[PDB]
RNA sequence: GACCAGGCG
DNA sequence: GTAATGAACTACTTCCC
DNA sequence: GGGAAGTAGTTACGCCTGGTCATTAC
């Protein structure tokens, strides 16, 4: 639904840097240089970030009251 | 040149343009188009016994979909609408009536004589060209496909039956007999005969129909049709020499014994022994005009037809004896035909017409005769419009689709569809069954084929005795419908072909069939094939017509039916692939699509009969003078759910079978509106992730929007037990973490039914006073209006909807309550509560409940590569080993379970995944086209770890490192629905059984296990008779009987005076007591049915 | 014994008993399909 | 309560 | 308002010209 | 009589899920 606020594996918090990442690789940069540069160095985490899907914004039309 | 990543742009437009439900609505629209136009022509119109009466059908049409309420205004109807409230999406039809009065034609009238279930998101259905927020602002889910109907509030789908060819001829033989049998089916207007005609030890041609016990020498059936003389026999079949000989063989049976009128005589009393003389010849007139060779007509003119179509048949079987032709193989795939919803629709609308009809004229004679012609003849508009009653035939088509009970004894055709996810759904819209038993053997029937090739998914298959008998569509599969026939055979005749009737076929002559029958012969059909097919490639004709021949027997074939299975391919001539890249990157841009590719003669598609004459190339460098055609992509042969599993080509056939079958079971988010969407059941994967190692067909195919399972970090390690025999052992943290965490879903009816008279049912809290009044306790969070509120928590047994029935008649002036609970067994909290009305008044509520479901023991995970166990143990995160660079293992796997299985492509996976994590760039897996192992191996290599895949760990407990290296990686793994919580079941007492007093059956209903006949077996063998006697007798029903010691019978016992006595015998001293098992007792009073008469004789201890 | 219940797609607010109510209709919109809202209550859900 | 369809070992 | 129904197998048993 | 030929009888054990029934013309 929305992106996990702490890595399961070792609960390193990378929930508050997953739109940064985004932009910066929608921005044509490298992607590995990104996850570099914001600090993830075990790749427990960086398959956090590498492999998720935004499926809240399409689920938000459908309202129960 | 081209390379084979070009070709995968070109095949990308026939998913990007088509779809995946194409043989659905296209067939549906087809019988909207034209089917029931034909179902109305074939009847004509009624004939009553009215003197002077008679009406002519005319048009039919179809209207919107609308739904009509109880006090008469109709209005629009949506499918979320008929899906709530339980209705059904439907449309009604409109029929015109042409009165004729003493054979002059009045003006037309217009009736409506029926309602017609709607296909979804078909030419007619109102979701059809709707753009995405349309269908968002509706509630329905973008991503939908369509092609189901909505019944009854329920979701069905029509399966695709595997039947044989419709008019072709088979020829075959036995081995008990020297029998060479040739049969054919004829179908016409929806009737199927079974005609054989073969030879036997005797040498004399015999030939069986239907109704006729007897098989009639060919001769004598022959010369029922006419052509009497000996000449026109032998000119009929055929003219090789010794062909002529065995027929001057044959011949003497009947050449000197019977004429055309005798051999109807003898016809006559065969059919009917021992009747009326007259009755006889009209009997057998009747036989040979309706059920021999149906498919060439009725009528008495076509018997010369007919007669030529059984020589032919003749012929062949004959050719066989001389060892002319090979036998045909059954299951060869240019001998069987696909049927689609748009013919068994067709033949469950043509039933129900034909009821409706008599009815309708039992209704007009019946009218007329009461009320008198004045009354007919002065409003005959009237008179015909209030004599229909629309509901024979709505009623008839529901109830029919809804079973999903064929008429003609078919079963299974229509089914619930499968909503546990995307790939689930997908998967069952594509499916194909054969009507074949399910117990037998057939051994030849579920083996694979040469000619699945293309067209069938070679690993996508039940396990258990449905193994092989249903399969799955491939991914360039493509069906076909049909062309009318007319215009075909008048452009077939234009082009050199002399008529049957003309010229009689010689050996030096080509043979030519349209859709399985003789039309003629010509000279040379090597060149006509080439310019058929030619004309085809140019656009002059339709792309549904497949070419073939065979020079062994001098045939050409031409099919222009629908039901075939078709895959595309590139067309190579003088050793050069017509596609250049020029077209690809037209392509690329959009100035081009997949139907001008196929317009212009680029691609063309091949049925099993074509591919005969094909000489495929595999790769685009592999191509020669020889070659023929060029396969588009070979990772395409395989279905939609075995796309999924990443390397496919390194593991074994059972394990990808496995994995193929389990992938439609894993939790995820199945579909964008669960919210809103009523299901009985339902799931829901908190945080879904995509795939790290992936095919690119599934980017293509849509399943990236819809993920179902997470990334694992995986390590191959055999811990202390915990972890054997396909166990696997789980973090704590990882878990408290949000891993693998899951809702579930289910949701409750209750309705305020109606009763005969005043009587009805309420919505209401109970009063202490009514009958069966369950405990204060329960009614804890009901409103005053009878409903729960929302976001409330309830136990077992909790009451969600309060309802008090009206009293049972022997009680008086006591309601009776009937309140709607949660199941004995369940926990959650209520989520929604929805209010609405029925089709018919009445009120109707649904409730959902929803419960939160953490990983624990017993839990089932499962991999994509055909591994499977579940949770053995949870360790806290201190104890688990820890690598030198600061990984903790997710998963613990067993090393025993690898070298059996063989599944290396899990570990390629894993290497692929660490790798990809590393890279921050996703890795592509698809089939034979993926990154190579060495690659990887390099790649990981220079990113600075081991080739080997292997890693130093330090133990969790003692805190020194291990003896040896250890594997480990990344892996995607599944949860599979079959948790623990909806197993576990237990019984002391409870309800039993009316009939036999033994306890019930079923986990739902409080039931109990069987104890069954092996188990008593066992127990015999052990030697434990008290064992057996606690077991089998204790445990389960028992009674004590009065058994009158002098006769024999069971005695009674009067509890009005406490006196006891047989009644067949009077006596009162000997009756005794003996104790016996309950269904025993009534296996006396069953036996005592009928007239046996069980006698007992007691004895003493 | 008066409710307040909330129509299916326009979400206003509809005022109905449903005791003696013959036919179930937003009187806003056509539908015939309506919800039951949430109590005002502070419902407490553990962390867990 | 009996049927039908689909799954699990 | 109700009374009224509309595929393989194997071993026996019967022929039978 | 001893060759058809036509009956007649069978075809693993549990468990789970859901859906439908159980007449009608006057
Ligand atoms: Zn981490
Ligand atoms: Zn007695
Ligand atoms: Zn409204």
């Amino acid at each position: 639904m929305i992106v996990p606020v702490r890595c399961f594996t070792c609960g390193k918090v990378i929930g508050d840097k997953y739109y940064e990442f985004k932009r910066r690789v929608e921005a044509g940069e490298d992607p590995e240089k990104v996850l570099d540069d914001l600090g993830l160095e075990r790749y427990c985490c960086r398959r956090m970030l590498l492999s998720h899907v935004e499926l809240i914004d399409d689920i938000m039309h459908y309202r129960v009251y | 040149d081209v390379t084979p990543d070009d070709l995968w742009i070109v095949m990308e437009s026939y998913w990007q343009e088509k779809g995946l439900v194409r043989q659905h609505l296209d067939s549906y629209n087809a019988f909207i188009e034209r089917g029931l136009q034909e179902v109305v022509n074939e009847f004509g119109g009624i004939k009553p016994d009215i003197p002077d009466f008679e009406v002519k059908f005319g048009k039919i049409r179809v209207g919107e979909p609308e739904f009509q309420e109880p006090h008469g205004q109709r209005k629009p109807l949506y499918p979320m609408d008929a899906r709530i409230r339980n209705l059904t999406y439907a449309a009604p039809l409109y029929l015109e009536m042409i009165p004729v009065i003493k054979g002059v034609e009045q003006d037309p009238v217009e009736v409506r004589i029926g309602e017609l279930p709607i296909m979804l998101k078909s030419k007619v259905c109102r979701l059809y060209g709707l753009s995405d927020e349309e269908l968002i602002k509706l509630g329905e889910d973008p991503k939908d496909p369509g092609g189901y109907f909505i019944i009854n509030g329920s979701e069905r789908v029509i399966v695709s039956i595997e039947d044989i060819a419709p008019n072709r001829t088979l020829v075959e033989k036995d081995e008990r007999q020297e029998k060479y049998i040739a049969k054919v089916f004829s179908y016409r207007h929806g009737y199927r005969a079974l005609v054989a005609v073969e030879r036997r030890k005797d040498g004399i041609l015999y030939v069986d129909i239907p109704n006729v016990p007897k098989p009639v020498k060919f001769v004598y059936v022959m010369r029922a049709l006419g052509l009497e003389r000996d000449k026109d026999i032998v000119e009929a079949v055929g003219n090789d020499p010794e062909v002529q000989q065995i027929m001057f063989d044959n011949l003497e049976d009947a050449s000197d014994i019977t004429t055309q009128q005798e051999a109807l005589e003898f016809i006559g009393k065969l059919v009917a022994p021992g009747q009326a003389r007259e009755y006889r010849l009209k009997r057998a007139e009747y036989v040979i005009d309706n059920n021999l060779l149906p498919h060439m007509g009725v009528s008495p003119e076509d018997r010369i037809k007919k007669a030529y179509y059984l020589g032919m048949m003749a012929l062949k079987v004959i050719e066989l004896s001389l060892g002319r032709r090979p036998e045909d193989d059954k299951d060869h795939y240019a001998n069987k035909r696909l049927r689609l919803a748009g013919d068994l629709l067709k033949d469950l609308f043509r039933v129900a017409f034909s009821q409706l009809v008599k009815d309708i004229q039992y209704q007009m004679t019946k009218t007329y005769q009461r009320k008198g012609d004045k009354y007919t003849f002065g409003n005959i508009h009237r008179f015909i419009r209030n004599s229909i009653r629309p509901d024979v035939l709505t009623e008839r088509i529901e109830h029919a689709l809804a079973t999903g009970a064929w008429p003609g004894g078919r079963t299974g055709v229509s089914q619930l569809l499968d909503r546990t996810n995307y790939m689930s759904t997908l998967s069952h819209l594509r499916r194909v069954t054969s009507p074949l038993d399910r117990e037998q053997p057939h051994f030849e029937a579920r083996d694979l084929h040469g000619t699945h090739w293309g067209r069938i998914c070679p690993t996508e298959t039940p396990e258990g005795p449905n193994c092989g008998l249903v399969k799955n569509l491939a991914l360039m599969a493509q069906i076909t419908t049909a062309v009318p026939e007319e215009e075909i055979r008048e452009y077939l005749m234009s082009l050199g072909i002399v008529p049957i009737e003309v010229r009689r076929p010689d050996p030096t002559l080509w043979r030519v069939y349209l859709n399985g029958v003789l039309i003629g012969t010509i000279e040379d059909g090597k060149a006509l094939v080439q310019r058929i097919r030619q004309d085809r490639r140019s656009g002059k004709i339709s792309d549904v017509i497949n070419v073939a021949y065979y020079e062994d027997v001098k045939e050409v074939y031409v099919n222009s039916d629908d039901g075939r299975v078709r895959r595309p391919l590139i067309i190579v001539e003088n050793g050069v692939p017509k596609l250049t890249k020029e077209h690809v990157q037209a392509v690329k841009e959009g100035r081009l699509k997949w139907s001008d590719l196929i317009k212009m003669g680029i691609i063309e598609y091949l049925d099993a009969e074509e591919e005969e004459n094909a000489y495929v190339a595999m790769w685009p460098w592999e191509v020669t003078e020889e070659h023929t055609h060029l396969e588009l992509m070979p990772a395409a042969i395989l279905g939609l759910p075995a796309s999924l599993v990443p390397y496919p080509e390194h593991n074994a056939a059972p394990r990808n079978t496995y994995g193929a079958g389990m992938a439609k079971q894993s939790l995820g988010l199945g579909w964008a509106n669960f919210r809103i969407r009523v299901d009985t059941r339902g799931h829901l994967l908190h945080y879904p992730q995509i795939p790290l190692v992936n095919s690119r067909i599934m980017k293509a195919v849509g399943y990236e929007d819809r993920p179902a399972g997470q990334n694992f970090v995986v390590a191959v390690l055999a811990y202390q037990g915990y972890n054997m025999e396909d166990a696997i052992i789980i973090n704590k943290a990882s878990i408290e973490r949000g891993l693998a965490r899951s809702t579930f879903f289910r949701t409750y009816e209750a309705e305020e039914k109606k009763y005969l008279g005043g009587q009805t049912d309420k919505f209401e809290i109970p009063d202490p006073t009514v009958r069966g009044y369950r405990g204060e306790k329960y009614y804890r969070n009901l409103d005053e209006d009878g409903l729960i509120f929302p976001e409330s928590k309830v136990e077992g047994k909790d009451v969600l909807v309060g309802r008090t029935s009206p009293p049972r008649f022997l009680s008086l002036q006591e309601r009776r309550e009937t309140s709607v609970a949660v199941r004995p067994s369940e926990k959650g909290v209520v989520d929604k509560v929805i209010i609405t009305e029925t089709g018919d008044g009445t009120k109707l509520v649904k409730v959902t409940v929803r419960d939160l479901r953490i990983p624990e023991l017993g839990d089932k995970f499962a991999s994509r590569h055909g591994q499977k166990g579940v949770i053995g143990l949870i360790v806290p995160q201190e104890d688990m080993p820890w690598t030198e660079s600061g990984i903790v293992p997710d998963l613990i796997v067993n090393p025993h379970g690898i070298p059996s299985r063989m599944t290396v492509g899990q570990l390629i996976e894993a290497i692929g995944g660490k790798v990809a994590s590393l890279k921050g760039r996703r890795v592509d897996g698809t089939a034979f086209i993926g990154e190579p192992e060495e690659k990887l191996r390099k790649e990981l290599e220079e990113l600075g770890f081991k080739h080997t895949g292997r890693e130093i760990m330090y133990d969790g407990i003692t805190g020194k490192r291990l003896e040896a290296d250890i594997f480990i990686g990344v892996i995607y793994y599944q949860r599979l629905h079959h948790m623990v919580a909806d197993k576990i079941h237990a019984r002391s007492r409870g309800p039993v059984q009316v009939l036999t007093k033994q306890p019930t059956e079923g986990r739902a209903r409080e039931g109990g296990l069987r104890f069954g006949e092996m188990e008593r077996d066992v127990l015999v063998g052990h030697g434990a008779a008290m064992l057996l006697i606690e077991r089998l007798l204790e445990e389960s029903d028992k009674t004590e009987v009065w058994v009158c010691e002098n006769c024999g019978h069971i005695a009674l016992e009067d509890k009005r005076r406490r006196r006891v006595y047989c009644p067949v015998c009077g006596e009162e001293e000997r009756i005794s007591k003996v104790e016996m098992s309950y269904a025993f007792k009534l296996l006396l009073d069953e036996l005592k049915a009928m007239v046996i008469r069980p006698k007992l004789n007691l004895s003493e201890r | 014994v008066e409710a307040v219940y909330r129509c299916f797609k326009c979400g206003r607010e509809v005022k109905l008993d449903l005791s003696i109510t013959r036919d179930l209709r937003c009187p806003y919109c056509g539908s015939k399909i309506l919800y039951k809202p949430r109590p005002k209550v502070p419902r407490r859900v553990k962390a867990i």
